[PDB]
């Protein structure tokens, strides 16, 4: 039983605001030409081996049900945009996943893994930094020891950390700098 | 400030163009000022002097597609008129840009609405033309 | 052709080889590749995107500006990374508002995006740019087996803002690995993702294998020797999943996986360890055997 | 006499007065010079707008009326009858477009719509001031139609015409009348043959007194206007002696060049010698010269060596009053929806190449098989919306038939074959006309043909079967499919046929946003084109059925019958005229008129140029490149629109 | 009207004042066919032409008349949503 | 993922058979009619408090869904006869 308080009649604005001006207003706002057709589900490699329905996301959120944000099913997208290159009305449905997901993790539905990935780039400057391996190989290859990267360059790890303050990704995921690590 | 554009439309596939768009409740901004004629054919230099002469900052001019003039072969006169224009307005110390000249079909409402966002962004940008203030004085 | 070599996270800190694969299969084909000197992350487009899209931007086209200022455009063998920079660079150049947000945000650490800088994969800059006629110029071995090509999917995707062809039916990778003396068999949802996008292989590990145990039997089934791919998360994906998929599953295929950079290093008479092969957690010297 | 303007602002409901402040355009339309009534009322073309309109007329003596209301397009003959009436010439009237050009369109910027329309307004008046008064041209109706195309909608069109005893010419561009109904199986929801019941209306209009029919020809040219055209018909050569051909078929068997049949889809293999369909009307064969190789060899077989390379086509100049158009459409083409595998699966087939393996007289002989092995489907599967409904392939309208096509096809294979399984991949469901939704319950309670809500992802062959999975998501169910079918049929829609683009510059008609022709008013003028004497009727005009096909081609026949029962049609008096006064004769307008109305001349022992009234169609090309300003266009006068561009800035 | 969003008026109307004025079209308005007799070509038909109560010729619905009326009737064209009265017009644009 | 292999193309004819000639092949052959409009499972008071819901129940058996046999689910039904009475396509 579904009732009229237990929906969010703003669900698909805020959705719609979260994308306004990246990716976009006209990008995000595609999500209410959806017709329902189940094309994108079809299309989904996730859903052929999990519960996860892309249509129905596309629903909850026309619908106004706001648990569209805090289910684990959002997050099990790979991102290939095949839903995104068959859509019959031009739902730029794989850009409406990932603005779904800037809203989950601001209410602080965020996997650990991820904000791990998140805080590697923060730390290091890279979600794959290099390690005491990665020198020994490039060595025997032939390669310069360290690769030309933010990773060996405190002037561009700076940069990013002035930039990552400023938009408030550390406080998004929960980073602490004096301590170097997540709360 | 707001710009002031002019257009000259032609009553067969253009001004239905820009009816289409009406139709589907198209928006785009409220600048343009729409003259019709029955072809673009009857667009000349003098029209579009005029227009900059009386203070407009942007002029649009629309006709059918070429091979497709109601009248046969309009359009084409205007294109060779309107490519000899864009150079004869720099000499003038008038943004080329300041002019604009689009084929748009009865069909095509929603190119319409486009092209009318695309030129109120590129006028509105350059500014106001100053030609008007420089011969009042 | 001179372009700003962009190396990313997996290639330069993980699969080293393919690095050094592309700089000399690049080099053999007349292209110039310098240092793009302080470049970060790209950062990953659907793990970053998904986070927040304005950090995702911001970052990407603080990328961009390291190749502006050199007056030089973009190189990638990452289909992550060249999504994650072509579409930064497209929605800058496409959206003033995005570009207002993105130079306001630059401007605090002196930088500003003009839009001057083009982002290529190497495997489209070869067909569009250089030519599949050129490879087959440069073979020394002839790798005589069959190969499983694997497009990824933010290689050709979003066809809308690519602009590189069909991503139903596509030739590019096909042609450029035929040119080399192998055959592209032709197996099951060819197209469809290795699983590992998105941050799916770091959430949802489980789910990204299901994934890669289809292709790669899908693959196998088509006849398969290898697989070929354009990018060092798919290349890690189908090398060390395998592993993972042994460990999980209780499946063993000891598939052999090529990146085309190592696939046109063999091609062009690269030494193996040159090449890097056996760092391969799946050992590639069944292939060896086979060319 | 100094110009006494009225200015009427329509509300149209609150389509007009919800966006844009009427009352306060209203009262800056006062402010301007010669501008003497003023009023705003909720329909200005309803009787008691139109009425006051009158009374104004009369009451303030008014020379010059302003209505700023929607497009001229759709009212500006309506007003102009209305201010006639009052005893007001039609070309002092002026309109404002209002409402498609500014309500409709700024409708989150009240205040600048507000203030475009007082500016339009100013436009409109300023060009008003300078109106002259202009006699309608009376001109003559030639009592003959002309019907382009000859499928059900064309012969209905013709057969109307012909029977009302109106002289009609009927062209049909391929060898046989008949269009796609004469392709199709049966018809929906009766399940009718189609052709068993469209051959006695191909035979009656082909034997008709009144109908002339051009089959296997084509309209090169058309000039002229309204009760005035001149066509021009290439009578295409078949190449073969029409009177002496007896349509026996046996020069045929030894042509060596195999062309795919058309008229079964490229399914079947014709020669470049044939015959559309064994039904044909008129019942003759014709030589395919652009796969014509002229070795001669069918020529040796032929007795009444009617056969002759040497046949040349004729141009056949006709006068008529009014033309229909009604050249139907083509199937979408699906090999763009790559996902779905055609032209790339053997397997996958088009809905209208099912009807021709269906057909009795089609290449199977009426055996639905598969063409990998040639095996009848034990299983199959439909899938609706393909090229319809679809943003990614530039076709975002509904194709009509294709639901009611696809339920119909389903029952035929049942009746043919009970044991067949049969699904159909749908979004929605249409079937909203009479019958057609008792069709629909019918398909599925008396057929067993199975619906599936969900629009498929894509197609997968088994390249060791041929035979194919279709996966989709049951949106019903919440759970992704993958059955498997021995056929795939794809439900394609319609999109208009590939010489609608010569037809159009022909006819010089428009086209809607899907790609079909653009009627005069959606609903005030269904059949009618912008362009007078002109009509449509049938698929050309967007993608229907029979009945409406058939109801259009009737509709049409009345519409292009009211200019001949006339006998007499007004013409806009908007041509070019040359000031003698002023012309020196420097040649510079002759070549620019198409139609060659303006010549050189000699008057008063110099030469001069000179318009010839009648050729003149008012495009105002030749006074815009007049050099001496000799040259002018009624109603677009120079000064007209200088005053007009004047208007905008300031009031002139 | 869908799907042009018109008002039914921008189309209706105009066709509406052509029919009452036209030289080859006598409008019977508040009139119904009582009988119908004979064949194609020959029909012989009875036209009841019903009381108004008003003389026509001499109206001129200006509707001062409704302004005054004390009675009240549910208006038939608003579907029972509208109040007329016995002396009524049935909409504006009638 | 739900494939052809898994699905008993003949349920809805086996229930008809089942149904001829008590309560009747007309009675039974009415689920053929069925056009998903889920009146029936809005009428449902046991669709209130479980996961039943009277349209599946129909879907899955005109689809082929073995599992339907097997379910708890069509034992949920009371009998009411509610969706009987507003079944717009004569569904009994
Ligand atoms: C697969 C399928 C199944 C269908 N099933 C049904 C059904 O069961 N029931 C139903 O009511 N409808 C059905 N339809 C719709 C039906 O086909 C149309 O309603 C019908 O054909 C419309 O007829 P038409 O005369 O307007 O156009 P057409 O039938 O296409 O005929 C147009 C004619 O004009 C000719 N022509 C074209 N260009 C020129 C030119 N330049 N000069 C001269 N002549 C020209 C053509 O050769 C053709 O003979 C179906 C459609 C499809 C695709
Ligand atoms: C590569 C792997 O990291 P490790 O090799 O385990 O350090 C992996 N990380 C990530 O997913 C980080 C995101 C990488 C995104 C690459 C886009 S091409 C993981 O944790 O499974
Ligand atoms: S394919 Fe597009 S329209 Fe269809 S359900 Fe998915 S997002 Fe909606
Ligand atoms: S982008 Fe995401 S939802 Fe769309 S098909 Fe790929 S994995 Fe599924
Ligand atoms: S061309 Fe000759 S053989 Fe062929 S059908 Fe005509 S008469 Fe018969
Ligand atoms: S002459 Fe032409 S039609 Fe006759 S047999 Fe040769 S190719 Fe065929
Ligand atoms: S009629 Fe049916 S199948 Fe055809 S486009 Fe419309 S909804 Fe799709
Ligand atoms: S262009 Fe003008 S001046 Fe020249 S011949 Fe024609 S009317 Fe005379
Ligand atoms: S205005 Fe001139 S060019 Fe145009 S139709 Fe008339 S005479 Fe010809
Ligand atoms: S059709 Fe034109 S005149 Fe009539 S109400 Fe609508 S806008 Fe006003
Ligand atoms: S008062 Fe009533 S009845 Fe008399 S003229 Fe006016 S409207 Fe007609
Ligand atoms: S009410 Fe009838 S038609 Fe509707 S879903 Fe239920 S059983 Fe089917
Ligand atoms: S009869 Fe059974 S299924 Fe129908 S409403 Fe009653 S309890 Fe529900
Ligand atoms: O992992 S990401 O989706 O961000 C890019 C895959 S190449
Ligand atoms: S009529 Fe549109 S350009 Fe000639
Ligand atoms: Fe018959």
């Amino acid at each position: 039983m579904i009732y009229s308080s237990d929906l969010n009649k703003n669900l698909a604005s805020q959705i719609i605001e979260a994308g306004t001006p990246i990716p976009g207003d006209d990008v995000v706002s595609s999500l209410k030409a959806c017709y329902q057709c189940g094309t994108c589900t079809g299309s989904c490699p996730s859903g052929r081996r999990t519960s996860y329905r892309t249509r129905k996301v596309i629903r909850k959120a026309l619908l106004g049900m706001d648990d569209v944000l805090d289910s684990d099913d959002i997050w099990k997208c790979t991102t290939c945009y095949t839903c995104y290159e068959r859509c019959p009305r031009d739902v730029k449905v794989t850009e409406i996943i990932k603005t779904i997901r800037n809203l989950a993790a601001q209410k602080g539905n965020m996997a650990k893994a991820h904000k791990m990935t998140a805080m590697y780039v923060l730390k290091y400057g890279h979600a794959v930094p290099a390690n005491k391996n990665t020198a020994e190989l490039r060595k025997s290859i032939g390669l310069s020891e360290k690769a030309p990267i933010a990773q060996f360059s405190e002037k561009d790890l700076n940069e990013m950390n002035t930039l990552i303050k400023e938009l408030g990704f550390d406080e998004l995921i929960g980073f602490d700098w004096e301590k170097g690590a997540l709360k | 400030w707001e710009p002031k554009i002019i257009g000259f439309c032609c009553n067969w596939c253009t001004y239905g163009g820009a009816d289409t768009a009406g139709v589907g409740r198209m928006q785009y901004p409220p600048s343009i000022r729409i003259i019709r004629v029955m072809c673009s054919g009857r667009i000349e230099p003098s029209l579009i002097l005029k227009a900059f002469k009386e203070g407009a900052d942007g002029v649009f001019v629309g006709g059918c597609h070429l091979g497709d003039c109601h009248y046969d072969s309009g359009n084409y006169k205007w294109q060779r008129r309107v490519m000899m224009l864009y150079e004869l307005l720099e000499e003038l110390g008038i943004e080329k840009e300041r002019l604009n000249h689009e084929w748009i079909s009865a069909s095509e409402g929603e190119k319409f609405q486009n092209t009318m966002k695309d030129f109120y962004n590129k006028i509105e940008a350059l500014g106001p033309c100053k030609l008007k203030e420089e011969l009042d004085k | 052709m001179k372009y700003a070599f962009f190396l990313g996270c997996i290639m330069p800190n993980r699969y080293a080889g393919v690095e050094a694969a592309t700089r000399t299969v690049m080099e053999k084909l007349g292209v110039e590749l310098v240092d793009m000197t302080g470049a970060s992350c790209c950062p990953a487009p659907g793990v970053f995107g998904s986070f927040d899209q304005k950090t995702w931007l911001t970052l990407a086209a603080r990328n961009l500006c390291i190749a502006e200022e050199m007056g030089v455009d973009i190189v990638t063998v990452c289909n992550g990374c060249y999504g994650s920079l072509f579409e930064a660079a497209h929605l800058l150049h496409d959206n003033k508002e995005a570009l207002n947000f993105v130079n306001e945000k630059l401007d605090k650490v002196g930088k500003e995006y003009k839009g001057n800088v083009k982002v290529r994969h190497f495997a489209e800059l070869i067909y569009n740019d250089i030519g599949v006629d050129k490879i087959a110029e440069k073979v020394e071995r002839p790798l005589n087996i069959n190969v499983g090509v694997h497009y990824g999917c933010h290689f050709l995707k979003p066809t809308d803002v690519k602009h590189l062809g069909s991503a139903e039916r596509p030739v590019m990778l096909d042609e450029i690995v035929e040119a080399t003396g192998a055959k592209s068999v032709p197996y099951a949802d060819k197209m469809m993702c290795c699983g590992a996008g998105g941050g799916v292989r770091a959430r949802e590990l489980e789910l990204s294998l299901d994934m890669t145990n289809e292709k790669i039997e899908n693959m196998i089934k088509a006849g398969a020797d290898c697989t070929v791919n354009v990018c060092p998360f798919c290349h890690l994906q189908f090398d060390r999943g395998q592993i993972e998929i042994k460990e999980k599953f209780g499946k063993e295929y000891n598939f052999p996986v090529l990146h085309l950079s190592q696939l046109l290093g063999l091609a062009m008479g690269m030494d193996p360890k040159d090449l890097a092969l056996s760092v391969h957690q799946i050992s590639v010297d069944p292939l060896l055997k086979k060319i | 006499e100094e110009p006494r303007i009225g200015v009427y602002v329509c509300h149209c409901g609150v389509n007009i007065g919800g966006t844009v402040d009427c009352p306060d355009v209203t009262e800056f339309a006062k402010t301007l010079k010669n501008v003497v009534v003023a009023r705003d009322y909720k329909y200005m073309c309803a009787d008691p707008g139109q009425e006051m309109i009158k009374k104004d007329i009369k009451e303030h003596n008014l020379n010059r009326v302003v209505v700023a209301a929607c497009s001229p397009r759709l009212h500006e003959p309506t007003f102009r009858r209305c201010v006639a009436e009052a005893g007001l010439n039609p070309f002092l009237f002026e309109f404002a477009n209002i409402r498609e050009h500014c309500s409709w369109v700024h409708m989150h910027e009240k205040e600048k719509a507000t203030e475009k329309a007082k500016d339009l307004v100013r436009m409109a008046v300023a060009k008003a001031r300078l109106l002259e008064p202009l006699e309608f041209i009376k001109v003559g109706v030639t009592q003959r139609a002309l019907v382009i195309g000859g499928g059900v909608a064309g012969i209905q069109t013709a057969l109307d015409l012909g029977d009302m005893g109106f002289e009609t010419i009927l062209v049909e561009k391929t060898p046989s009348v008949g269009g796609r109904m004469a392709q199709l199986d049966k018809t929906f929801p009766t399940n009718d043959c189609s052709i068993c019941i469209l051959a006695p209306k191909m035979v009656d209009v082909a034997k008709h007194p009144n109908v002339k029919l051009y089959a296997y020809s084509e309209v090169v040219d058309v000039q002229g206007y309204v009760g005035n055209f001149k066509v021009k018909i290439m009578k295409k050569a078949r190449y073969i002696d029409e009177t002496k051909c007896t349509g026996c078929g046996q020069c045929s068997e030894v042509c060596p060049i195999d062309v795919p049949n058309e008229f079964d889809m490229g399914i079947g293999m014709r020669k470049a010698i044939y015959k559309p369909f064994p039904q044909a009307v008129p019942a003759k064969y014709t030589i395919d010269k652009e796969h014509c190789i002229e070795c001669g060899l069918c020529a040796k077989v032929c007795g009444p060596n009617a056969i002759d390379f040497d046949q040349e086509p004729e141009i056949i100049e006709a006068e008529v009053g009014t033309i229909i158009c009604a050249i139907g459409y083509d199937a979408f083409d699906p090999t763009v929806r790559e996902e779905y595998g055609y032209g790339v699966y053997d397997n996958v087939v088009t809905a209208l190449e099912l009807e021709r393996m269906i057909n009795a007289s089609g290449p199977t002989g009426g055996k639905v098989i598969r063409l990998s092995d040639g095996q009848k489907p034990k299983r199959i599967a439909f899938i609706q919306c393909v090229g319809s409904r679809d943003a990614k392939v530039g076709n975002k309208y509904c194709s009509n038939v294709c639901c009611m096509y696809a339920m119909k096809n389903s029952q035929l294979i049942k009746e043919k074959s009970p044991d067949t399984e049969i699904d159909i991949y749908y979004m929605d469901i249409r079937a909203f006309s009479k019958g057609y939704e008792e069709f629909y319950e019918r398909s599925a309670k008396q057929y067993g043909i199975k619906f599936m809500r969900g629009r498929p992802s894509q197609v997968i062959e088994d390249p060791e079967t041929g035979n194919l999975v279709v996966r989709a998501e049951d949106t019903l169910l919440g759970e992704i499919l993958e059955k498997e079918y021995d056929l795939v049929v794809l439900s394609v829609g319609m999109v208009p046929t590939k010489s609608a683009d010569e037809v159009q510059k022909i006819l010089g008609i428009s086209r809607t946003p899907d790609q079909f022709f653009m009627e005069a008013h959606p609903k005030l003028r269904p059949v009618d084109t912008a362009t007078d004497g002109v009509y449509l009727a049938g698929a050309c005009q967007g993608p229907k059925d029979i009945p409406a096909s058939v109801a259009q081609g009737s509709a049409a026949a009345s519409r292009a019958a009211i200019p001949l029962a006339k006998g007499e049609v007004e013409v806009e008096p908007i041509i070019a005229s040359v000031d003698a006064e002023i012309c020196g004769g420097c040649g510079v307008c002759v070549k620019q008129c198409p139609y060659g109305a303006p010549r050189l001349v000699e008057k008063d022992g110099k030469v001069v140029a000179e318009v010839i009234s009648a050729l003149c169609k008012g495009c105002g090309t030749c006074p815009a490149g007049c050099p001496s300003g000799a040259l002018e266009q009624d109603h677009f006068k120079t000064i007209q629109l200088f005053k007009q561009i004047e208007g905008m800035f300031r009031d002139t």
